[PDB]
C-alpha cells in the first residue's frame, strides 16, 4: 500500500515531466508554422535579394 | 524626323524606366519570374516579358 | 569562446532555394507532431495508471 501510493507520486511526477516537454514543443510548432510563411513569401519572385535576405 | 527621334527616344525610356520594386520589367531582364501561387513546392507560374524598347 | 550561433535554412539565395526550404520546414512540422503525440500517448497511459494505482 505504501508502495502504490508512492508509485502514484512517481506516475504523477512523470506526468509533470511529460507535460513540460510537450508544452515546450507546443511552441516549436508555432515557430515552425511562422517559419513556413517566411518561405512562401520568399519564394515569390517579386521579392529582391535585398528583401529575401531581409526575410 | 525631329519628333521621330523624340518619340523613339521615349519608347526606349519606358523600357528602361518601368520598374516594379527594383526590377526593370520591360528591358528584357525580367525572365523566368516565378510566382509561388500555392502553399507547396512546384506550385508556381513562370513569366517572361521580352525587351520592348525601340 | 564556445559561443554558439544558429543560422536558419537558406531562403535568401534564390526563389528556388526558398521553395526547397518549404518541404524541409513542412517535414519538420511532421517530425514535431510525431514527437508531441509520442509524449501525449505516454501521458494518456499514465493517467490510466494513476486511476488503477489509486483503486
Amino acid at each position: 500500500i505504501r508502495g502504490l501510493d508512492m508509485a502514484s507520486k512517481n506516475a504523477q511526477d512523470g506526468i509533470s515531466l511529460i507535460q513540460t516537454s510537450e508544452g515546450a514543443l507546443n511552441e516549436t510548432h508555432s515557430i515552425l508554422q511562422r517559419m513556413s510563411e517566411l518561405a512562401t513569401q520568399a519564394a515569390n519572385d517579386t521579392n529582391t535579394d535585398s528583401d529575401r535576405s531581409e526575410l | 524626323q525631329k519628333e521621330m527621334d523624340q518619340l523613339a527616344s521615349e519608347v526606349t525610356r519606358i523600357s528602361t524606366d518601368t520598374e516594379f520594386n527594383t526590377k526593370k520589367l520591360l528591358d528584357g531582364t525580367a525572365q523566368n519570374l516565378t510566382f509561388q501561387i500555392g502553399a507547396n513546392e512546384g506550385q508556381t507560374m513562370s513569366l517572361s516579358i521580352n525587351k520592348m524598347d525601340s | 569562446k564556445d559561443t554558439k550561433v544558429t543560422k536558419g535554412i537558406d531562403i535568401s539565395s534564390s526563389a528556388k532555394a526558398a521553395s526547397s526550404a518549404l518541404t524541409t520546414i513542412k517535414t519538420a512540422i511532421d517530425t514535431v507532431s510525431s514527437e508531441r503525440a509520442k509524449l501525449g500517448a505516454v501521458q494518456n497511459r499514465l493517467e490510466h495508471t494513476i486511476n488503477n494505482l489509486g483503486t
